[PDB]
RNA sequence: GACCGCAGCAGGACUCCGGGGUCAGCAGCCUCUAGCGCGGGAGCGAACGCGGCUCAGGGAAGUCGGCAAGCCGGCUCCGUAACCUCGGGAAAAGGAGUGGCUCUGACGGCCCGGGUCAGAACUGGAACGGACGCGGGGAUCCCGACUGUUUACUAGAAAC
RNA sequence: GAAUGGACCAACGAGGAUCCCACUGUCCCGAGCCGCGCCUCCGCGAGCCUCCAGCCUCGGGAACGGGCGAGGGCCGGCCAGC
RNA sequence: CUUCGAUGUCGGCUCUUCCUACCGUCCGCGCGCACCGGCGCGGAAGCGUCGGAUUGUUCACCCGUUCAAGGGAUCGUGAGCUGGGUUUAGACCGUCGUGAGACAGGUUAGUUUUACCCUACUGGCCCCGGGGCCAGAGCACGGCGGGCCAGUACGAGAGGAACGCCCGCCGCGGGCCGCCAGCCCCGCGGUUGCCCGGCCGGGCAGCGCCGCGCCGCCGCGCCCGGGGGCCCUGCGCUGACCGCCUCUAAGCGCGCACCCCGCCUCGCGCCCCGCCCGGCCGCGCGCCCCAGCCCCGUGCCCCGUCGCCGAGCGGCCCCCGCCCGGGGAGACCACCCGGCGCGGCGCUCCUGUACGGCGCAGAGCCCUGCGAUCGCCUGAGGGACGCGCCUGCAGAGCGCGG
């Protein structure tokens, strides 16, 4: 929803990001990023607020694993620069499983969630406890 | 201008300078410099580094 | 066969040949379109890069997420010691192309401009415009020559000299630029306007206005002989490779039997004339004003000078122009600023909430010596 | 330091005597004695090489293959699985401690010796095998039981 | 396919495979920094190669020319790379 | 047909160009095209054609995504690399052979030689003022979404456009360092072994290790990238031959991500001015039009062959230093700047509170002794390559050439 200002992409493909929702998945492996055109040799990259195609890790509930699932990264360890000049980074890299339509697969989003993720996806914004 | 202070150093971060960390406790930790941040990430105590206002408070030099 | 996977060329062939700029300073080359209907205006002005800074801004860009929101941007201060006109050059439009039709020099040429003429002033004989000063002085000769320009010239230019005494650098010899005169109803009016400016100072405030966008021209920062990986952008090859990985692997096919000019080769990177474009003029002011860069929110006098001085540059005593972002060149390098040839249509309006006079030497937290003195007090 | 390889050839030559400190050490790292300053020097501090470091966030997605590098490691103390020819596996895995000072117990001989092992306090930017030395680990599959041996100079193997 | 030995793996192995945890410039995507070469000087100074000559496009030709036919470029003298 | 007194051989990596027999983007046009989407053509080679799992793979295949055409360059690309494939000598296994041995059958282990030459390329040079100008040469923005438009045209509904403008984004390109990461030349603090008798202050362990760190460089950061001309395929206009008809046969308008120019990178040369301002040469002007051709069909015909006066136009020539020292510049040079620099003092910044003195600090031990440490003098001291200044020494060759 809206237009996303470019933010530094800290999570390449092959990254494992934590789950911030009570879906029953603990670790999400980034298979790919939505809306990526490629250049020869360039792995797909992703940042806060970007939909990523993930697969649930073996630690996750059996129903969730063995299938590609869409999710949005909400926390990124790499620091990024907002237009106002704020440089912000998070303690961990985390994601919430969400359908491309925007339905969250989880009742609650635990922990802090980035402002950019919250503006782009409306359901994440209501659910998130804090938008720091 | 609008100003914030380091969560560790306690010196006014000027606008456009500094890094903000969002902790898992949902607390924003604003850091003036990389040094302000590195001391916190090594959990080295704020009250044992003299330049910090926390140690200035403990000495009672600036409180 | 074929490249198999499609990948673009690395580098712009337009910017070849990548040689150190033989021209001394960035040249204006082409000048803005005349228009033929505006208040007569000079189109360019030389500057010395002083430094870069942070500017808090309020954005009025409708349709953008930044609408009604604050922003911080890189600024680039270009020191602008006031220039003085020393001559007027007229150019006929000939079938071959613009060709000069004689120049009329000032009756009195300043020592900085004369210093440019010689390699060593002290050991030279100062024999410049010696018989010219006698031919003029009365000034009847100057008017007669100006009249020849009025009939034989279609493009009028003003020669101008920077005074480097009022600039922190050690150049001492002046820099001469032909600044075009544009917009007047007719050539006779243009040379009349030029005579009024003759032997008198021109300031950036007159040439460029806040909110306009200017094109900055200068020689780039020089890195010396560089490798293909730094110079053209190629990949560092696998780290299991003998004889090095910092080299383009294959420089051509069997046929053509010769290395093509397209292929990336190692050479000089840096010191290249480059023109940047449409950098908005955030603020034109003089450092003499104590409150020159003050804004309502800071409540401090706030002159342009950072605490501790600009880094690799000095006093910036006189007027300055601030441009959005960056201009080509290192600090202490001449940069020709020219009115934009193709300005960006949807540029926001510039309203600066805050400017940073915090020391750029090191990391600064105090924006005035008094402010740092107050903190350290005892 | 003169032998033998065409050389004043980072090549190869058998013995004997072997101090101090840190240490389990004849290890590494500095040193006493004794030797000694090696087919030359100056500048500059490009590319590129050759050795060496560091790198945000991710982490093998790189590659024919995790090649190379990185991790691990000393000591003490817990805690150790399947499997097994019952010997092993096993240092399995997986952890916790470690510095300096100030003490307090143990241990002999007949007031005189050892300096190792425990147990404390107290202190230090949240540090201690602070250099150095010094396994990454697990789950399998195929061959060959094993320690051995092998194409001087492209195969060290499942071959002998 | 059964001492041209079959099946069988405890323990081994600079043996040959597959995967996982860890770890990292292997890579995304490269960047900076040391030393030593390089480079310039002073003094020493070879080897190897060598019909001649050392720019191209096309054509014809032992069918893939520096030289030949037809064009199109080109002062000459050197350096560092490649 | 050429190559065996040898042209290293597959695929990758890397990089560059080329082709169109076009996948999407661009322009028209036809549908068994209402919309959406498909499909077929003609022009079109600017841009994109990616990330990965098995395999040496090319291929093949599958998973993803802005959903992804095919090919040429000695089957482009080994003094570029790799050695995975292959393809010697070691070794098994299966089959075949009495055997030595074979395999168009599998399996493992197996050196990657040399550029200092010449060309080509990439930069650099071969003393000559300041500003400029233009021959030639290079060339660079494209795609993808969102907000409106609008749930509107369109359709019975399901579905579902568009132009325009406005915002982003990805790729690419050229820069830059204010932030924010990275990085440290000799800064400050910690610490291990040894050595300088201890304290202090040092060395050595080829920067012992470590934590920060400025100037600088850098990317992960940031700035920047809005245009004209003729026209293609064709769509139309007046309009015939061929009383009609007709985009065409004259004539005429529109018009492509292509093309060419612009802007941009270079630039031989030339121009103007300065100092000068002096020489050398040559003597020669209507315009248009060809289905009015307005009087045609001539003329010159002698650059020495006697023309060389002058004037007038037009040409042409002639000028224009280094060494040395810094640097924003650098292999060397060149470039840019110059009475520099040295070392002080302020300012600012880096690190983190200097030695020493003091205390009823101090766990305790023991005699006024011992003690790791802690507090005060002290946001101290130490350092600086950034700034401002001279307050001190200095600093502009009758050196060389013109």
């Amino acid at each position: 929803i809206g237009n996303k200002f470019r933010i530094s992409c800290g999570l390449p493909v092959g990254a494992v990001i934590n789950c911030a929702d009570n879906s029953g998945a603990k670790s999400l492996n980034m298979i790919a990023v939505k809306n990526w055109k490629g250049h020869l040799n360039r792995f797909p990259k992703a940042s806060v607020g970007d939909m990523v195609l993930i697969t649930v890790g073996r630690d996750g509930k059996p129903e969730l694993r063995r299938k590609v699932t869409p999710a949005v990264v909400v926390r990124q360890r790499k620091v990024w620069r907002r237009k106002d000049g704020v440089w912000i980074y998070f303690q961990d890299n985390a994601g919430v499983i969400i359908n491309p339509k925007g339905e969250l697969k989880g009742s609650s989003i635990t922990g802090p969630v980035a402002k950019e993720a919250a503006d782009r996806w409306p359901k994440i914004s209501t659910t998130a406890e804090c938008v720091h | 201008p609008r100003i914030e202070h380091c969560s560790f150093c306690s010196k006014p971060v000027y606008p456009g300078k500094g890094i903000c960390f969002v902790r898992n406790d949902s607390r924003v930790f604003r850091f003036c410099t990389s040094k302000c941040h590195r001391n916190f990430k090594m959990k080295r105590n704020p009250r044992k580094v003299r330049w910090t206002k926390t140690y200035r408070l403990l000495h009672n030099k600036d409180m | 066969s074929h490249r198999k996977f499609s990948c673009c060329r690395k580098g712009n062939l337009g910017y070849l040949p990548r040689k150190r700029c033989t021209r001394g300073r960035g040249r204006c080359k082409t000048f803005p379109p005349d228009v033929q209907g505006a208040p007569i205006h000079l189109t360019a002005f030389l500057g010395y890069k002083a430094g870069c800074t942070h500017v808090m801004r309020f954005i009025d860009h409708r349709g953008s997420n930044l609408h009604n929101r604050q922003a911080i941007d890189q600024a680039t201060i270009i020191d602008a010691p006031p220039m003085i006109c020393t001559a007027i050059i007229g150019y006929a439009k000939t079938p071959k192309g613009l060709r000069a039709v004689t120049t009329v020099w000032a009756a009195h040429i300043a020592e900085p401009a004369m210093r440019r003429f010689y390699r060593n002033y002290f050991h030279a004989e100062k024999t410049a415009f010696s018989t010219y000063m006698k031919k003029a002085a009365d000034g009847t000769y100057i008017k007669e020559q100006l009249g020849r320009l009025k009939q034989h010239a279609d493009v009028i230019r003003i020669v101008a000299h920077t005074q480097p005494a009022l600039t922190p650098l050690k150049q001492k010899k002046a820099d001469i630029m032909e600044i075009q005169v544009n917009g007047g109803a007719n050539v006779a009016e243009k040379v009349d306007y030029a005579y009024a400016l003759m032997e008198k100072p021109i300031s950036i405030k007159d040439v460029f206005s806040v909110g306009a966008q200017i094109d900055t021209i200068s020689i780039t920062r020089g890195r010396g002989f560089e490798g293909v990986v730094t110079r053209w952008g190629v990949t560092r090859l696998p780290r299991k490779t003998r004889r090095g990985n910092r080299k383009v692997a294959c420089i051509g096919a069997w046929h053509p039997a010769n290395v093509q000019y397209t292929v990336a080769r190692a050479g000089q990177m840096g010191y290249f004339h480059r023109t940047d474009t449409n950098k908005q003029v955030f603020m034109i002011d003089t450092a003499e004003n104590p409150r020159c860069c003050t804004t309502e929110f800071d409540l401090t006098d706030k002159s342009i000078n950072p605490v501790g001085g600009f880094v690799n540059y000095g006093r910036v005593q006189g007027d300055f122009i601030m441009i959005k972002g960056t201009c080509p060149g290192p600090k202490r390098r001449p940069v020709v600023m020219r009115n934009a040839l193709l300005p960006h249509r949807n540029c926001p309006p510039v309203q600066l909430q805050w400017i940073s006079t915090a020391s750029k030497f090191g990391h600064g937290i105090f924006e005035t010596v008094e402010e740092r003195r107050q903190f350290y007090a005892k």
